[PDB]
């Protein structure tokens, strides 16, 4: 029941000494943009900076995107969801 | 059954946090009762903080609500003079014909839809024309044939001089243009107006 | 509270502890107005020759009014010698008397931007404007900003305080005359502390956890860093050129003092890394930012390949400026990480990460003769696979037989980019002396 | 390492900084 | 090597099966080795193995290993094996007791894929 | 026993397409994937999957795209030496 | 001629906007007309932004009544509902009458594609059929309708960048060429390329599997992956799985699961969500909950 | 044949204290090229017949 994870290459070469490792990407980052700062890339550094000030001067991802097939669950979205309803 | 001043004291604390809230049901409710607010508390005080209310719903999300705030911007321009309007309503929405996106323009076509009814004719062809007709050319054909349908309900606002002057040539404009529908809606704007 | 602060500080023999107090508070709630370049300019010298300049030259001037100053400032284009006339006789006088004149001044900046204006009469303004920031900063700053706005809201000082980047948002015209970028750099710079000193107070008010804090935080650091970055992009010369040498430097003494301030935002602004156009102009200019031979390691270590080209191009221009042994001890690790990532790397992303970083190794090897053999080898090994995938697939121009000597295909274009660096370092080497 | 002070200088004698993967 | 035991359900099951990706190297010696390895921990955890006293057609553990497979030639980091050499190296105990890693209630059956491109 | 280092000098990736042994291409993908190297293993992934070769072909196919393989590797190396 | 036909229409479209189905000579002069109207446009119809991408409908005009309050009236707003909008509805007829309507009005301003349920076999035997032979009392009109659906495009492609079909890929099926070249005037078979388009989802998986739907197929990350870079497309919108935040993402921003009809069945109660693409392809979203009945 | 600088001179949603419109883009977005090639139909046949001739 354990998984096995890909590690980051580490390439040191005999042509910050001797124990560098150029990282390799993996799969499961799920970037906090809005809890830490370093993520967020250059481009739509702009539409997050005004994303968190509103959602801030108003949780920490925009978009959720679940991609369980709990999107198909009905039935635990009605348990939640109280219905009181009777003849 | 209480008289507008009473509820409308009562709920205005919560007027501007109930002014934008999930659902739009219960906003499209506000907007439709806030010129009883604004005829009752005056033009100073509603320039103080529902005017901004009122400018935040021109650009909602939904198009129910961009509609019936632009309906209720009618009731409000004839209630507090059409030289209010000009003043303070006319600069903004008029300067909101230019943001990359064209859901925007669209609401602004339909604000002066609207408002060339009740704000005279003077004013609509020196600030409201000009704009209509240089929108003729942007590149989107749904704004490009419902600028046609603008053109066709404020043509009797105008004075034939005006009309046959400039509307004439971008209206036939329209029609040399290659989309069917913006053709259509051109030859049935010139034939309504008879100006050819 | 700027005026009275200054006027406890020249008094300090009377109020016992009413002159700690009362800084202790401004300098804790109050950040944007304790900018050191605010406070020293109001020591000036002792040197007394405002003293006696104005002791005999106010005299009777005149009796000049804000109208009168208005009405040649009107028509200022007609007649601007009247301009220069009235300012100059303004400057003589002392931090109170100029208040009235605060809206005919910053109210009217707008035409002062019109070509032909000498610029004495701007340069002029700018001191008077550094007179009034002395005093009345707070009315000032929205005063400038909602006149500077381009041809129109009225920003408030609370707007403001919310995003001020609406600063930037200025008349393209400002970013080509120098006097004025000074002005709106100042802005910028008490604006964003002003920003960091709003957010914190809004959120104890609001309390009524950590991850709001942290979100604070967050938003801060992005904040300070966007501020950098369009500055850069400032920076950076538009098409129509293809002045602007006196706006780059104003840029970098803003931008070495926001480094100094705070390290963070070294780290951030390199992370995400700006338009390398830039790197020769920033690592003269900014004489703070050697510094970044502290992560470029970490750098390196990211696996956007993005952030390696800009870490290797960085590097290249920080070795040249500065030839210290940590900047050797990285430069060495630069090379073997492209030795690395040769062996590492399809094709389609070959060229695309080793055309824009190759010209950086001649920088590398002006810097470092001993760095000299690992660059040859590395430069004839990428050469030689180059060309070995070259024959895979038929190609048009078929580089081989240029070996006794446009839009092309990646290949063809990488092994002339190798050709070209080899032709550079060779140069640079005999002519390196 | 002394951002102000300048690496070429005499010497006197006497919260997340990175990034979230690294 | 192992995905699901016992005590797992149906769920997880069908997770790790259907989660699997193709990257390994066809070790089918090694991996024949490890499930009888594990059978055998089983049978002799449950201790039904009544060694030196007959064997007891009662006690039985019926299990069936379906193998499947393309029937490519062996591989092996070392090289290319003509020959199915499963381990003789057991550092689990107790395998000496048996000359053979299976025993006569597990079957196995193997499928070999040998569908044309066309 | 080549494979294995890391100082090769012969585009190694751009080579794969030659390669027409379904069980050196499985070496590759293995080794790629241990070394962590997914821009390379995907076009080892490729490649396997091509529907040229499989291993099960009545054989007819299989001899021809070895030896269209072989013409077209050897006029590339005969193209890169003299 | 075309003058007066078009003003007839208009009294047509307003009326379906009372819930008031046209009679069966009206349907009849439609399916023909529509029938000229949609022979022209090839199984990728190409359309240009901007656009309102709407999801699965299942004919709940109710539903869909809120839908245009929400976006807009239709010569407005330019729409692309994605199929599935006949079946499990008290009033699919009126709702299906109302989108072809609108298309045959408008030849640009929507454009309708073909779900799984628009087929010959599925209505029978899922309503469909069942409201036509209450409503209007005999199946011509059925006939009409279940000839019509086969006409319809496959797949839309927005401005060479979005992919919008109603089911997803299938291992057949490797580039636009391919679905180009399919044909598309056949009731949907029960196996094949065209078969799986409208019964493919996706899933956390990796290679494919069968769907326990029982036709078509079900796709990896690593599929819409690969596929995406064969074609340079950027992000494949479907729409057949109910949802509950109305738009999901799944494949790491890959493909975008739309669902256009609150409430399914009129218990699930989940939202509904609507994509709208802008001028300069700058994607948000819209979410609702039925309108008071 | 076949960046921030202007980002911020507008944006903010016309509102300013208030989030912006959209939820984000989708990628670079409008493939500007669109390009044609329509260089020229004549002396292409003759280019052929020359290296037709030449194969001949
Ligand atoms: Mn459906
Ligand atoms: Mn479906």
């Amino acid at each position: 029941g354990k998984k096995v994870v890909q590690e980051t290459g580490i390439k040191v070469r005999s042509r910050e000494y001797t124990g560098f490792q150029v990282a390799l990407l993996n799969k499961d980052l799920k970037p906090q943009t809005f809890r830490n700062a370093y993520d967020i890339p250059r481009r739509n550094l702009l539409d997050h900076l005004t994303r968190m000030r509103s959602n801030l001067l108003k949780d920490e991802d925009q978009v959720h995107s679940v991609p369980i097939a709990q999107m198909g669950n009905y039935q635990e979205y009605l348990k939640q969801v109280p219905s009181p309803l009777r003849e | 059954v209480i008289g507008i001043r009473q509820l409308s004291q009562s709920l205005l604390p919560a007027i501007v946090e109930l002014a934008e809230d999930a659902k739009w049901r219960v906003r499209l409710a506000i907007i439709e009762y806030m010129p009883l607010l604004a005829g009752q508390l005056g033009v100073e005080f509603f320039d103080e903080k529902l005017n901004s209310l009122c400018m935040a719903w021109l650009v909602d999300h939904v198009y129910a609500i961009r509609e019936a705030a632009t309906s209720n911007l009618k009731k409000l321009v004839e209630k507090f003079g059409k030289e209010w309007a000009h003043a303070t309503i006319i600069p903004k929405v008029l300067a909101m014909s230019g943001d990359p996106n064209y859901l925007h323009r669209m609401t602004t076509l339909f604000c002066i839809n609207v408002l060339s009814e009740v704000c005279g004719q003077d004013i609509t062809t020196k600030h409201m024309l000009p704009t209509v007709l240089r929108m003729a050319g942007d590149p989107v054909a749904n704004v490009r044939f419902n600028v046609a349908k603008s053109l066709q309900k404020i043509g009797p606002i105008l004075d034939n001089s005006t009309l046959q002057s400039e509307v004439k040539p971008i209206l036939e404009k329209l029609t040399q243009d290659q989309d069917v529908d913006v053709k259509y809606f051109a030859q049935e704007a010139l034939t309504v107006l008879s100006l050819a | 509270i700027k005026f009275l602060i200054r006027q406890a500080q020249g008094l300090q023999q009377e109020l016992g502890g009413l002159h700690s107090a009362l800084l202790r508070l401004l300098a804790t709630n109050y950040p944007h107005l304790c900018i050191v370049d605010d406070w020293i300019c109001e020591e000036e010298i002792t040197g007394t020759d405002a003293l006696l300049r104005r002791m005999l030259l106010t005299n009777n001037a005149k009796n000049h009014s804000p109208k009168q100053l208005q009405e040649a400032f009107s028509a200022v284009p007609v007649n601007n010698t009247q301009v220069m006339q009235i300012i100059e006789h303004l400057t003589l006088l002392s931090a109170s008397e100029l208040i009235p004149y605060a809206e005919v001044l910053t109210s009217n900046m707008s035409q002062l931007l019109n070509s032909g204006v000498p610029r004495r009469i701007l340069q002029t303004v700018n001191k008077l404007w550094m007179v009034l920031n002395t005093v009345m900063p707070r009315r000032l700053w929205v005063m400038t900003v909602n006149a500077l706005q381009p041809s129109q809201q009225k920003y408030t000082q609370n707007d403001l305080m919310i995003d001020p980047l609406i600063v930037l948002r200025c008349d393209q015209r400002v970013h080509r005359c120098p006097p004025l970028m000074d002005i709106t750099l100042h802005m910028l710079n008490g604006y964003l502390l002003a920003s960091k000193a709003y957010l914190s107070a809004h959120l104890k008010e609001t309390e009524q956890e950590v991850t709001r804090e942290e979100l604070k935080n967050a938003l801060l650091a992005a904040q300070d860093s966007a501020a950098v970055q369009i500055l850069l992009e400032i920076c950076l010369p538009t098409e129509e050129e293809k002045n602007l040498r006196e706006v780059q430097c104003l840029i970098c003494c803003l931008l070495h003092q926001m480094y100094i301030a705070d390290p963070n935002i070294a780290k951030l602004v390199h992370f995400q890394g700006y338009p390398c156009e830039l790197l020769p102009l920033t690592v003269a200019g900014i004489p703070s930012m050697h510094i970044c031979l502290d992560f470029i390691p970490e750098l390196i270590a990211q696996p956007e390949l993005e952030k390696q080209i800009f870490a290797i191009q960085l590097l290249s221009h920080l070795c040249i400026q500065y030839a210290l042994p940590k900047s050797l001890s990285v430069a060495r690790l630069a090379v073997n990480v492209m030795g690395t990532l040769l062996t590492v790397l399809t094709q389609a992303k070959r060229y695309a990460f080793f055309m824009p970083t190759l010209p950086s190794l001649v920088s590398f090897c002006r810097a470092f003769p001993p760095l000299y053999e690992d660059i040859m080898s590395l430069l004839i090994q990428i050469g030689q696979v180059c060309a070995s995938d070259v024959a895979t697939q038929t190609r048009d121009i078929d580089p081989i037989i240029t070996r006794l000597q446009g839009s092309m295909d990646p290949d063809v274009q990488l092994c002339h980019c190798i050709e070209r660096t080899v032709i550079e370092i060779i140069n640079m080497s005999v002519s390196g002396i | 390492t002394s951002p102000s002070y300048s690496p070429t200088s005499p010497s006197y004698s006497p919260t997340s900084p990175s990034y979230s993967p690294t | 090597a192992i995905k699901a035991g016992w005590k797992e359900n149906h769920a997880t099951f069908m997770n790790e099966l259907k989660n699997l990706q193709a990257e390994g190297l066809t070790t089918l010696g090694q991996s024949l080795r490890t499930a009888f390895d594990l059978l055998n921990l089983n049978r002799l955890v449950t201790g039904i193995d009544n060694y030196g006293q007959g064997r007891n057609p009662f006690f039985l553990e019926p299990a069936i290993i379906i193998t499947i497979t393309d029937g490519s030639k062996l591989t092996t980091t070392s090289g290319v094996q003509d020959e199915l050499h499963l381990p003789l190296n057991s550092p689990l105990p107790g395998s000496e007791l048996t000359k053979e890693p299976f025993r006569w209630d597990q079957r196995l059956f193997a499928l070999v894929l040998r569908l044309p491109g066309t | 026993k080549s494979l294995q280092e890391q100082n090769s000098h012969d585009a190694m990736d751009s080579y794969y397409d030659y390669i027409w042994d379904v069980t050196i291409l499985e070496y590759l993908t293995y080794l790629h994937h241990k070394r962590g190297e997914t821009d390379k293993r995907q076009i080892a992934i490729k490649a396997i999957g091509q529907t040229e070769l499989n291993a099960s072909n009545p054989e007819e196919v299989l001899q021809l795209a070895a030896q269209r393989r072989k013409k077209k590797f050897l006029q590339a190396m005969a193209k890169l030496y003299f | 001629d075309e003058k007066v036909f078009t003003k007839e229409l208009d009294q047509w479209i307003e009326q379906l906007n009372e819930c008031k189905q046209l009679s069966e000579s009206q349907v009849k002069s439609l399916c023909e007309k529509a029938k000229e109207i949609l022979t022209k446009e090839s199984n990728v119809q190409e359309v240009r932004c901007p656009v309102t991408v709407c999801g699965d409908v299942h004919g709940q005009f109710h539903d869909l009544m809120e839908l245009f309050r929400i976006g807009g009236k239709s010569p407005d707003t330019n729409y692309l509902f994605m199929g599935d909008y006949v079946d499990r509805g008290y009033y699919s007829v009126e709702t299906v009458t109302l989108l072809v309507a609108l298309k045959v009005r408008y030849r640009e301003r929507i454009t309708i594609l073909r779900g799984n349920h628009e087929s010959r076999q599925i209505t029978q035997v899922y309503g469909f059929y069942d409201e036509c032979l209450r409503k209007y009392g005999n199946a011509n009109v059925w006939k009409y309708f279940t000839d019509l659906f086969d006409y319809l495009p496959l797949t839309a492609l927005v401005d060479g960048q979005i992919f919008c079909l109603h089911g997803g890929l299938s291992p057949s099926i490797d580039t636009l060429d391919h679905i180009r070249a399919l044909d598309r005037l056949q009731e949907v078979p029960h196996e094949g390329p065209m078969c799986d388009l409208l019964w493919s989802d996706p899933d956390d998986r990796g290679g494919w599997g069968i769907s326990p739907r029982g036709a078509g197929y079900t796709f990896g990350q690593d599929i819409s992956e690969t596929f995406n870079h064969a074609n340079g497309l950027t992000l494949v919108s479907r729409a057949h799985q109910l949802v509950m935040e109305g738009y999901n993402w799944c494949h790491d921003r890959n493909v975008v699961t739309i669902f256009s009809a609150p409430n399914y069945c009129y218990r699930c109660g989940n939202q509904a969500a609507i994509m709208e693409l802008d001028d300069t392809l700058k994607y948000s979203f819209l979410q609702f909950d039925p309108a008071p009945r | 044949g076949q960046t921030n600088r202007r980002h911020t001179a507008a944006v903010p949603g016309p509102g300013g204290i208030w989030s912006v419109f959209h939820a984000g883009v989708i990628g670079r977005g409008l493939k500007p090229p669109k390009f044609v090639q329509s260089r020229n139909q004549q002396e292409v046949i003759y280019n052929t017949q020359s290296l037709l001739s030449l194969l001949v």
